[PDB]
């Protein structure tokens, strides 16, 4: 419940702000080292944190990134720490040049890669100041014949995609594996939509297929991780052995005119067996009566 | 003349009314009403000795019941003897006609308890007049038509004499007390029935065969006796029973009632009509729970 002053979001004990400041590597380097120390990223959900901020990103722009290095050959370290796990750069620019002392990285694209800029312009910054994900886990089972029999595991924004295909690629070794996705039709017709167990009428709004995955009208989707990574694998689901990753007043009558509806409710004592509106339809239901009707 | 077991009523497509003959029924000429869009029939328009199968004879001689019997015995005649609604009403017009009271042949056995006519048939009906009116063991025909009980050791202006409970799996009681409690008549009578003897719910109808039954049990002991009463009440919003189940034989005379109150009059006619009658005043128990079936 760490809370910082007044712009600085905080996810497990420490906070980040961007400065709206354009300067260059070496003064964003002497200016958050303002009595504060740079970004860097060590987890899964500080990048959804960086990734929802930033006014959309600013598509068209660069955020900056303490990374340093000084002896030869490269060799990266952070400013502050030597906790080195993780690495989300372009596909593919490493832009690493032949040999230069200054060193420097940025956020590029609304994804949050990195790049390797000349940083000798002036640009934004963040400095911060003093399975499971954080808000859900995910569990996978040993093996899984039939086709979502315990869960329903349901995507809505790439990001999410892209936590799912890190779980699974640190799960997944090899090749010739398949897994389930909320995407099938029961109706036949050839309509796709997010698939659950009854209830889903929410409409899609972002879908990674192949070059040609979909050539048959129905069915529901799967997701192999050999090549074609993080992307949606069309075959028939009669039949198909393929795991599943699952995010874990004439007499007595009183009333009151105030809501235009005469009202029966009871007390929580007197009564025999404590009752709700759920099943009133097998009793009230027989005078054309419903549900609490206010307008 | 409306009886009141076929219509409701109470506070309240035109409506048009007949009377209704059941083949020889103890009440035959009740008067019912529907819509008169269809096609009946019309037998009586009014401008300003034997009989169905039977014969009378009437004497205008003034004498006791014995000596009109002793009268009547020499031609091989017996004293009157109503069991049918038509020979009864026969006999009344016949008595107004004379402008008199004549005599009615019966007699009873032990002290006006258990009437019975002379011909030993089993007795299929029931036009009594009043309850406090028991005091002797002999009726007579009145000008109304009812059968007024009196001592017929008297002198008429004449005579007339004429010539021609376990069941189904399920047991039943009647209870002949006097009561008074008119309030709060719909959470009372489980745990009153219940107190007699374990497993003991209110009446339910899961046959066919029981409402016949029940029907034949009913005109026994008839004198004050002319309503029947059901266990049809105001339950959870609804028109069900008392106990925790639902109903499966529907009981309703037409369309769908929707009574909110607290309770009504669900009533069995003589044949078997579902008739429901909705209530404004309390003043129809008597007839609830003193001399009916409970």
């Amino acid at each position: 419940d760490t809370r910082c002053d007044a712009g600085w979001l905080p996810n497990n004990g420490f906070c980040y702000l961007l400065v709206n400041e354009s300067n260059s590597w070496d003064k964003a380097h002497a200016k958050c080292k303002f009595s504060s120390d740079l970004i860097s990223i060590h987890s899964l959900a500080d990048v959804e944190v960086v990734v929802t901020k930033l006014h959309n990103e600013d598509i068209k722009e660069e955020v900056w990134i303490g990374l340093k290095n000084i002896n030869i050959p490269t060799l990266f370290q952070w400013s502050d720490g030597t906790e080195v796990t993780l690495t989300y750069w372009d596909e593919n620019e490493p832009n690493v040049p032949y040999n230069k002392t200054p060193n420097c990285v940025s956020y590029l694209g609304e994804l949050g890669q990195w790049k390797v800029q000349s940083c000798e312009e002036k640009l934004k910054y963040v400095c911060k100041r003093k399975k499971r994900h954080g808000e859900t886990c995910y569990k996978i089972y040993e093996d899984e014949v039939p086709f979502g029999t315990n869960c329903n595991l349901t995507i809505t924004s790439r990001f999410e995609q892209e936590y799912l295909n890190d779980l699974m690629k640190k799960y997944d070794k090899s090749l010739r594996k398949y897994f389930w996705t909320g995407l099938r039709d029961v109706d036949s017709c050839g309509e796709y939509n997010w698939a659950t167990v009854g209830g889903r009428r929410r409409a899609v709004t972002f879908s990674n297929w192949n070059f040609l995955e979909p050539a048959s009208p129905g069915g529901c989707v799967a997701m192999s991780t050999g090549k074609s990574v993080g992307k949606w694998e069309v075959k028939d689901c009669r039949s198909f052995k393929a795991l599943s990753i699952c995010k874990k007043c004439p007499e007595g009558w009183q009333s009151f005119p105030a809501s235009l509806s005469c009202y029966k409710v009871f007390h929580a004592e007197r009564i025999v067996r404590k009752r709700n509106w759920e099943e009133a339809e097998r009793f009230c239901q027989a005078l054309g009566a419903h549900l609490s009707s206010f307008s | 003349n409306f009886h009141p077991l076929l219509v409701s009523g109470r506070l309240r497509r035109y409506h048009c009314a007949l009377i209704l003959n059941l083949q020889k029924s103890p009440f035959t000429g009740t008067w019912n009403f529907t819509s008169c869009s269809e096609r009946h029939f019309v037998s009586l328009c009014q401008k300003y000795v034997k009989y169905l199968n039977n014969l009378y004879k009437i004497i205008p001689k003034t004498l006791t019941w014995h000596s009109a019997k002793r009268e009547c015995l020499k031609s091989n005649m017996q004293l009157v003897s109503i069991t049918d609604p038509y020979q009864q009403a026969f006999l009344s017009v016949q008595a107004l006609l004379h402008n008199s009271s004549l005599w009615i042949g019966l007699f009873s056995q032990d002290d006006e308890l258990n009437f019975g006519w002379s011909d030993g048939k089993r007795l299929h009906f029931s036009r009594w007049a009043e309850t406090n009116g028991q005091l002797e063991d002999c009726v007579v025909l009145d000008t109304d038509g009812f059968w007024k009980t009196v001592d017929c050791n008297d002198n008429q202006p004449g005579a007339i004499c004429y010539y021609s409970i376990p069941f189904q799996n399920c047991c039943y009681n009647f209870i002949i007390t006097k009561n008074r409690h008119m309030a709060t008549t719909q959470d009372e009578v489980h745990t009153k029935c219940q107190k007699l003897n374990p497993k003991s719910h209110i009446l339910s109808i899961r046959d066919e065969k029981e409402n016949n039954f029940v029907l034949e049990q009913l005109l026994y002991f008839n004198y004050m006796a002319s309503w029947v009463m059901l266990g049809i009440t105001y339950r959870n919003k609804s028109l069900m029973w008392f106990d925790k189940t639902p109903l499966s034989y529907t009981h309703w005379r037409a369309g769908r009632p929707t009574i909110k109150n607290e309770k009504f009059l669900a009533g069995l006619s003589t044949d078997g009509f579902w008739d429901i009658q909705t209530f404004k005043v309390i003043e129809e128990a008597v007839y609830f729970h003193q001399h009916s079936i409970l």
